[PDB]
């Protein structure tokens, strides 16, 4: 056996990789259900196990020579993924951990490096002079995610503002220098070394359980630390695929379904 | 009434006092803690994490993503250094905004060993070697490999192990070096040179990035708290 | 009392306003400029702070409008460096000197406009 | 007993085990002592990390507010002032706390009051008593300097007399959660498809609550002098019994509002040549 | 981007009327710097409420003010014929600009 | 009802204790017991599932 070869299985789903580089359990803590001395709600929790805790694959994003980065938010990227998204919308409170698997495959002649960072409470900076004015529909883009930018272009549409983020890439979208983002739970997909990265995320929050529709516990940021080069080609595009499984999903406060405006 | 004498320093406020004080909200029912992942007991656990160095602070490269990547190539002038850096981790502008430099800019004094880990981001067919060298102060800063190999150095072989760590040992005359710029407690010079060169086959990129990382070893401590230069506020 | 300049009537060209006050109120308090086209309602144009010569302008006017100060006469000025027919308005000069109880950010005092000057019309047409 | 590990003696090596090579793609960082790449002597290491502990790091009190109040007879005058209790409008304590995502601490608040006469001719005034009243969220705020709310039947209050030692109190961990959240990737409200208009569900990004930890109200208790006395209550905030819970990169570009937004000076790094030492 | 107000409001003398002012979450829903201004014809405006529920000296107690969310309201209770005129709402807005309402003409019937 | 503990002596003259008493009912009122010694940094330094040993190859 070698830690380049990993098999990950959750529910009815299985990921096999042959070019891993170990795996990160974030802050040393594997995900767990709520212990009885840490519990806040009195309602009996729904714990669906294999129905929700399975590998869901988001939309593939194409890494090219002018790509500046991509970001997602959890649980928001899984809000339309099957019974997890249905249990998240039908309940007021929800907790889950996550296994985040990023796949990015390239030849021995390609080069490049992606930093995959998992950020607890990944706030992003807005687009405009008005403080904290990013709307819900733009702060929560779903499985599409969002992109980083090379510069802070500022919204001047006074008639109707865009109310989006403007995440600047070396500023990690939130005003901190990107070289210090390695204090977060992280892996590098360096194409001569590994084709995949695995970060296992516990439920990092100031509460035992929280509103999943209102609040994102983790943000996943993927940024090219070294740019993609191949041969002497300007047109290079290789796929990045992000696959997230919830772990230890539990939900409280059943009611009618949340139907957010987007 | 007990006879008492008021010593000097009565009725002062020190801002560093460690004295008891009455409670504005007595008998408050404090919310109990829970086992949140990621607890930090000491700021040196925010050091000993390798964080990436903005090594490339040239005029077009700085304040972009290109500040982190040093261009190695198959056709560089091999006598000349890849990078040069001063071991002043709170003052050198390549080191000052790393997590080690940001922890150290809240402190006046520092002491310990420093890891420098360099990661190679060429293709798998890219091969080569690299001399990375630390020279203690009091001499000419190394301009050639012939000078730099007299110092503490690691010859790094590019292979399946993608990255290599060079440790700067704690060679110092003082027990603690100053974090500000000071020729008395200066820390020496880090230099990097080719030994052989980058060799690539055909249909392979001829230039490639290298990323550098810095962190504290287990022997590292800082000892006098101060305000930082890195944040400011207008009137 | 806060004293305005007289009325202007020219199209296409630049128009400069003048506004003079007492020496204490000039040095202590900010001066705000507000306009009112006929029947259309009040419209904040910007602020000059002669204690420190910082200015803020509304985004409708950020290119067009400059404000300057004179410590010798305790006068502030406003120049509308290009002009249109919709700028036919009564232009008010107002001192922000009624203090709010709420601390602005955490270090400053907010002031509402209370000492309004009589102001002046400018009409922009051939 | 707080001492660091001693550097062990290390001789020359010629070995199949190689400490210097690693893979930072794993996310781990290489745990090397200097003994694992250079020859080292033994040295008994008496240094320690005492000043770098989290309580030692936050032990210094920092200014969070400058509250201004007037005392003058009515003829324009701020006879009382009110401040929403926040750390985020002074940059230094904010940047120190924002190294971490969550934290849990008791507080000390220390109040330094300085007064001055405002015009030179008008002369003297007697010594002033200052009421600093805590108004928790939902409690009634004053609308004058002497209405019924200052009777302080259930509110905490400090009566400071001028010239005394700077008044101080301790406050417990008052957060509704198990730790204070310095950062909040979320909203207070979600807009729904069934909402009558968008402003029912509209709320600020990264805002948990408005009036999160209440309001301090400040007045001079004295009847007004004919001379105008202007006074400033400076508030110094010291976290203590601190536990911090998820490390973050510190703030690089200047702060803009209470969120993570940025507007100006997006150049935190200077110019230095790659070969220049 | 201006604060929304009804264009006109009417009532007979002795009644109570309420002029209202709805802005966005970055002005009235966040700041307490919400003020009201009265403008009789030809006059410069007079500040009648400065902070929410706070009147200046010499403004009669029939004027009163409140805030309910993103909305602020001015209630004139015991309406008189001298109250006829324009009323302009005002707030601070979080990019350090200041914004007036579109204004309400009050006709005393 | 006092507490007593040893100081870490820096300078020496020519093992020394200090005494504290908590005077107030609540824990918030208390002084800072400056004894919050460091942990293992491995939860940030090496957060792996298959934990490496430092002299072995990392892959
Ligand atoms: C008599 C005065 C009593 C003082 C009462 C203080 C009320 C508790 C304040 C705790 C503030 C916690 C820090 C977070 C502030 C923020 O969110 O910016």
């Amino acid at each position: 056996y070698s830690d380049r070869v990993l098999q990950l299985t959750l529910g009815n789903s299985t990921i096999t990789t042959q070019e891993a580089a170990n795996s990160v359990v974030a802050y040393g803590r594997w995900p767990e259900f709520i212990r009885d001395d840490e519990a806040n709600p009195v309602d009996q929790p729904t714990e669906p196990d294999v129905a929700t805790c399975r590998f869901y694959t988001l939309d593939t994003v194409m890494w090219g020579k002018e790509s500046k980065g991509w970001w997602w938010k959890l649980p928001d990227a899984l809000r339309d993924m099957g019974l997890f998204g249905q249990n998240m919308y039908y309940h007021y409170l929800g907790r889950s951990g996550y296994t985040v698997h990023v796949q990015c495959n390239a030849s021995k002649f390609h080069q490049g490096a992606l930093g995959v960072f998992a950020i607890p409470e990944y706030c992003l900076a807005g687009d405009s002079d008005k403080q904290r004015y990013t709307s819900y529909a733009n702060a929560n883009p779903g499985e599409r995610g969002g992109k980083f930018y090379s510069q802070f272009n500022k919204d001047n549409a006074v008639t109707s503002p865009k109310r989006e983020f403007c995440p600047v890439d070396y500023l990690l979208g939130c005003g901190v220098l990107l070289g210090n983002a390695f204090v977060y739970p992280h892996q590098i997909i360096n194409l001569r070394t590994n084709n995949s990265a695995t970060i296992v995320l516990p439920y990092v929050n100031a509460l035992a359980i929280d509103s999943m529709v209102k609040h994102n516990n983790w943000g996943i940021a993927i940024l090219p630390l070294s740019p993609l080069d191949f041969a002497q080609d300007s047109s290079v595009e290789i796929p990045i695929t992000v696959t997230i499984a919830p772990m230890c999903s539990e939900f409280n406060g059943l009611r009618n379904v949340t139907a957010p405006k987007f | 009434g007990l006879p008492v004498l008021n010593t000097p320093g009565s009725n002062q406020y020190l801002t560093s006092d460690n004295h008891q004080s009455p409670c504005a909200i007595p008998e408050f029912d404090v919310t109990p803690p829970i086992d949140i992942p990621g607890e930090v007991k000491n700021m040196m656990e925010l050091a000993e994490i390798d964080t990436m160095i903005p090594l490339n602070l040239e005029s077009t490269k700085r304040n972009t993503m290109d500040m982190y990547r040093v261009t190695l190539s198959d056709s560089a002038d091999l006598s000349q250094p890849i990078l040069c850096l001063s071991l002043s981790p709170a003052f050198d502008p390549r080191l000052s905004h790393t997590m080690l430099g940001e922890v150290l800019n809240y402190y006046t004094h520092w002491a310990g060993s420093l890891k420098f880990t360099f990661l190679f981001c060429g293709s798998m067919m890219a091969t080569g070697k690299i001399l990375v060298a630390y020279a203690p102060p009091g001499a000419q800063p190394p301009t050639s490999r012939k000078e730099a190999m007299l110092g503490t150095h690691v010859i790094w072989d590019l292979g399946l192990q993608s990255s290599c760590t060079m440790v700067v040992p704690w060679i110092s005359n003082v027990t603690y070096r100053q974090t500000t710029q000071d020729s008395f407690t200066e820390g020496g010079y880090i230099s990097m040179f080719y030994q052989t060169r980058i060799v690539v086959p055909l249909s392979t990129p001829k230039s490639m990035s290298m990323l550098g990382f810095v962190s504290a070893c287990n022997d590292f401590s800082v000892r006098l708290l101060r305000d930082t230069t890195h944040i400011s506020q207008s009137a | 009392l806060v004293q305005s300049g007289a009325e202007l009537k020219k199209p296409g060209a630049s128009v400069k306003f003048s506004c003079q006050a007492s020496g204490f109120t000039f040095t202590t308090y900010d001066i705000h400029w507000v306009r009112q086209a006929p029947g259309q309602g009040l419209e904040w144009m910007g602020m000059i702070s002669p204690s420190r010569d910082s200015t803020i302008y509304a985004q409708k006017f950020q290119g067009r409008v400059t404000m300057t100060s004179d410590t010798s006469t305790s006068t502030v000025y406003m120049e509308l460096t290009s002009l249109r027919s919709e700028d036919t308005a009564l232009y008010y000069c107002a001192t922000a000197s009624r203090p709010s109880a709420w601390v602005f950010r955490s270090l400053y005092t907010y002031y509402y406009m209370d000492v309004w000057g009589t102001g002046t019309t400018v009409t922009v047409s051939s | 007993q707080d001492s660091l590990p001693d550097t062990k003696a290390s001789g020359p090596a010629h070995s199949k085990e190689v400490p210097a090579l690693t893979a930072v793609e794993t996310g781990a960082t290489n745990p090397l002592a200097p003994s694992d790449t250079v020859q080292t002597r033994h040295v008994v290491q008496r240094r320690s990390r005492s000043e770098s502990t989290i309580e030692s790091f936050f032990a210094r009190g920092a200014c969070v507010a400058i509250i201004e109040v007037d005392n003058e007879q009515p003829t324009a005058q701020k006879l009382f002032a009110m401040w929403r209790i926040t750390y985020k409008d002074t940059v230094q304590l904010r940047r120190k706390l924002e190294f971490f995502t969550y934290s849990r601490f008791d507080m000390e608040f220390t109040f330094v009051v300085t007064a001055n006469f405002t015009n030179a001719n008008n002369g003297h005034a007697l010594n002033q008593v200052y009421q600093i009243m805590y108004i928790p969220p939902g409690a009634p705020t004053p609308k004058s300097w002497d209405d019924y709310t200052w009777q302080t039947s259930s509110n905490p209050s400090i009566f400071y007399t001028y010239g005394a030692a700077p008044a101080r109190i301790s406050v417990p961990y008052v957060g509704l959660a198990n730790a204070y959240s310095h950062f909040y990737d979320g909203f207070a409200k979600v807009p729904l498809k069934t909402d009558a208009n968008d402003q029912i569900g509209d709320s600020l990004y990264s805002a948990m609550t408005v009036d999160d930890f209440g309001v301090l109200a400040v007045r001079v208790v004295n009847d007004h002098n004919p001379t105008k006395v202007t006074s400033k209550v400076r508030i110094y905030m010291k976290p203590k019994h601190v536990r911090v819970w998820c490390p973050r990169p510190p703030r690089a570009v200047p702060y803009y509002g209470p969120g993570v937004d940025y507007r100006n000076n997006l150049d935190p790094l200077s110019e230095k040549g790659l070969t220049t030492y | 981007s201006a604060l929304t107000q009804p264009a006109s409001v009417s009532g007979s003398p002795g009644q109570s009327i309420t002029i209202s002012c709805t802005g966005t979450i970055t002005d009235i829903g966040y700041y307490n710097y919400v003020s009201w201004y009265q403008q009789h014809p030809g006059k410069a405006p007079k500040l009648i409420i400065f902070d929410v529920t706070n009147r200046p000296s010499g403004v009669s107690d029939r004027f009163s003010g409140s805030k309910s969310g993103n909305t602020a309201s001015l209630t004139i209770s015991g309406l008189q014929a001298e109250d006829e005129g324009d009323y302009y709402c005002f707030s601070h807005r979080s990019n350090n600009i200041r914004v007036f309402g579109g204004g309400t003409k009050l006709t005393v019937l | 009802g006092a507490q007593v503990s040893s100081q870490k002596v820096g300078a020496h003259e020519n093992t020394i204790n200090y005494t504290t008493i908590n005077y107030y009912k609540d824990s918030a009122s208390n002084a800072a017991s400056k004894q919050d010694y460091s942990q293992d940094p491995s939860k940030f330094t090496e957060p792996l599932k298959d934990v490496l040993i430092k002299t072995a190859p990392a892959l």
